[PDB]
């Protein structure tokens, strides 16, 4: 009755703040409402913003268009439509999955987590080292010596 | 008369790994048909692939490579019925196969805050151990 | 008299689904007797396609025979045979077109270079280019899409294959889409795609964009948390200074 | 008889500082009774200097007309016609030459691309192009240079000259030098020259070599140069957390 709807490039994947036009095209003419979804949580309203959400009727075509996009913005992007044939058969769309890509040149992101490796290893022994500073440092305040006095294998220990 | 679950709106895969599909309907066994296309308005037809394995009819790439990213839509017929999915869109990624510092850019950024102020915490009480010392010895001096 | 034939085209075999043969008949000084039959090896009657060319400057004409053939014929290395009784040939000519032997075979290698800085300092046109390189058979077919619109064959260039250096049997070509400044200044995608018979799918697509570090990675960094960090050591270093200054002079007194 | 006029090569012309106006006879029967000379659109006869080859394989001679006049009359586009006679021409065979059509001759625009990350990430080869665009005259070559040496032809290749879309009566061309992975790691040289008549100088050069050019962008780095001021500034905090543990380890021992 009320379910041929059309969409565009799914995935679109975009760098942030880009430009990709959204559309409705539809063999049908009703009630129409925009609708976001972001990972496994439930279908919610858009709200329209001048120079954020662009939205243009080409007669049964209903254009869309999103600026200034942000990491917030990643998820599923569709249009209902409302079939008011005494039945409630509410049809929807497909989806386009927008994502949000991580510009680390491909490359930089190696050196970063390899720099990251190198200082938590350097809070293992950092650590180690202020931990056992406290301990050995308050008995020789109080006052090692006399263990020595009591090989190589204990020292260590 | 019939529907059919559109299944993923994309899809991820790494380079040189299996990459399997998805056609989830409601018919008893009804035919089916993978018609692989590409984003938008190209200047050729859809290329059908092989007729899928199983009852469900999935797809199989043993070895995907670049050249596969597109749309994958699978093609449903049922007694004289026609029915269009919406289509998955394979790519690969080449993702980071480093996983010795504890993945999860937030893990890694807050494990350094705690780096930070546990570091000055645990060197500032050796300041305070330090100036204890000095003053007991001072006083053992006297 | 030379006669040749011709096998069609990829664009026209996957646009058709149908091939059409060609059997090239040059030099011929009278076109009154011209009859251009076109069969197959088990003599099956098939219908031909004339047409006549327009003639050269020497005086001699040239005639082709079209017939269309389904591509699974091609693809199974079918022979197929055009007879022509002409007035000028002592005898009739009997020749065959089929698929040629196997070859190695090489999907191709898209690559989409976008223009340098200093081609946009003169600030006067850009030419986009997508190199494909790395294909056996010659036959590709490289088209280009603005916002997923079709762009005439006017607006761009081709070079055709030439082979691939250091690599005998391997091909490569290059394709120009020169667009104006005003056209690439407004941040539009632009792809090249290429239709290929080697490719596993047999059609690929390739972008890039004013972008230019499409770089595909999901959300790994780029965090408030490294803000958050940066603050933070902020602060630490100036505590940690600040507490062995404190040291120094306590150790004074 | 056919006789054919021959325009004068800048080459000579350069070096000798004269022009030289052939006028190539050939498919001549005989020779005892030609009568070859220069002549001028006003009449005015030139010097003709006669030149005879040796006999053609089908048994037919030749001969040339030789003429030196100053290269600023020919830059005038002064008609010079060369008037040939024999006893087995019924007519004599005058042709009419001067400038062939002279047009904008813009020189070429070299812009070296860089090669795409997409390829260098298979870390077997790469290709650099450098596209020259934006000639008038058909020929023009492109050569390579490494380390100041010459590329010979064996391991580059360059497409011929096409015409570029957007402007009839320009020609545009373009290369590549496929190189190595590990070439490219040692950031050798890479640059391409470009020989052609319209440019002022008569040899440009564009340089993108050793492994990276640079290139500008769009906030994108920020992050990158906080991450390195975020490192920096952890070293100075372990340094001074090393100096404040050393001092009172000191004190204490
Ligand atoms: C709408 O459906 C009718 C009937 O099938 C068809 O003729 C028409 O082309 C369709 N319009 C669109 C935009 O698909
Ligand atoms: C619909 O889109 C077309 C193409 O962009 C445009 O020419 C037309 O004016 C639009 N409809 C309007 C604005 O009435
Ligand atoms: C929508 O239409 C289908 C097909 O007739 C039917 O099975 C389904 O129950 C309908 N849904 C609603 C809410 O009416
Ligand atoms: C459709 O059903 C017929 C039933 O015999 C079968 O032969 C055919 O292969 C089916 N379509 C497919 C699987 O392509
Ligand atoms: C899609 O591409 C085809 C082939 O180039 C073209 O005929 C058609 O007009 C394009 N889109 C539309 C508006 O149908």
């Amino acid at each position: 009755p009320c379910s041929q709807i059309w969409q565009h490039p799914r995935f679109a994947a975009k760098k942030r703040s880009s430009m990709v036009k959204f559309h409705c095209y539809t063999n049908h003419s009703g009630a129409l409402t925009w609708f976001r979804k972001r990972g496994s949580q439930q279908p919610q309203e858009l709200v329209s913003e001048e120079g954020r959400i662009v939205q243009t009727q080409n007669g049964s075509v209903y254009t869309l268009t999103i600026q200034n996009i942000q990491y917030e913005d990643n998820g599923i992007y569709f249009c209902k439509q409302k079939c008011d044939s005494a039945n409630h058969n509410v049809t929807d769309s497909c989806g386009t999955e927008l994502l949000v890509l991580g510009f680390s040149t491909l490359d930089q992101l190696k050196r970063r987590n390899t720099l990251k490796d190198g200082i938590i290893l350097i809070q293992t022994l950092l650590i180690i080292l202020f931990i056992i500073v406290p301990i050995f440092l308050l008995l020789d305040k109080d006052d090692g010596l006399n263990i020595d006095q009591t090989e190589d294998i204990v020292t260590l220990r | 008369a019939l529907r059919v679950e559109g299944g993923p709106p994309s899809l991820t895969v790494n380079l040189g790994e299996e990459a399997r599909l998805t056609c989830e309907n409601n018919g008893r066994n009804p035919n089916i048909t993978w018609w692989f296309s590409l984003q938008s308005n190209i200047t050729w037809p859809p290329v059908p692939l092989g007729p899928g394995q199983g009852t469900t009819g999935q797809l199989f790439f043993p070895e995907v490579n670049k050249n596969h990213r597109g749309l994958y839509w699978c093609q449903v017929i049922e007694n004289n019925i026609l029915k269009r999915s919406c289509g998955t869109y394979l790519r690969v990624r080449n993702p980071v196969p480093r996983p010795f510092l504890d993945m999860g850019e937030g893990t890694k950024n807050r494990i350094i805050t705690a780096e930070g102020i546990i570091l000055l915490f645990c060197a500032v009480v050796p300041g305070t151990l330090l100036l204890f010392r000095k003053r007991w010895q001072n006083e053992k001096f006297g | 008299i030379l006669t040749f034939t011709i096998p069609p085209s990829f664009a026209d075999i996957f646009l058709s689904k149908s091939a059409n043969l060609t059997c090239l008949v040059s030099n011929l000084a009278t076109y009154e007797t011209l009859n251009i039959s076109w069969a197959s090896q088990s003599g099956e009657p098939l219908e031909t396609k004339i047409k006549i060319m327009e003639s050269h400057p020497n005086g001699t004409f040239s005639a082709k025979g079209v017939a269309s053939v389904c591509v699974e014929d091609w693809n199974n290395r079918k022979e197929f045979v055009c007879t022509v009784t002409h007035r000028d040939l002592p005898s009739p000519q009997k020749k065959f077109i089929s698929k040629p032997n196997e070859v190695h075979k090489h999907p191709p290698a898209v690559y989409l270079l976008p223009p340098a800085r200093e081609q946009l300092n003169l600030r006067e046109s850009a030419t986009v280019t997508c190199l494909v390189k790395g294909f056996s058979p010659a036959d590709i077919s490289v088209q280009w899409l603005q916002r997923g619109q079709l762009l005439p064959q006017e607006k761009y260039v081709t070079s055709a294959p030439m082979p691939e250096p250091g690599a005998p049997g391997f091909y490569f070509t290059h394709s120009i889409l020169t667009v104006t400044e005003e056209e690439w200044n407004s941040g539009e995608t632009y792809t090249c795609v290429v239709g290929h018979e080697a490719l596993p799918h047999l059609v690929t697509e390739r972008t890039v964009d004013k972008s230019t570090e499409g770089e595909v990675n999901a959300e790994e960094e780029g965090f408030e948390n490294l803000w958050t960090t940066a603050s933070t050591f902020i602060v630490l270093f100036l505590l940690s200074l600040f507490y062995s200054t404190t040291v120094t002079l306590f150790k004074v007194k």
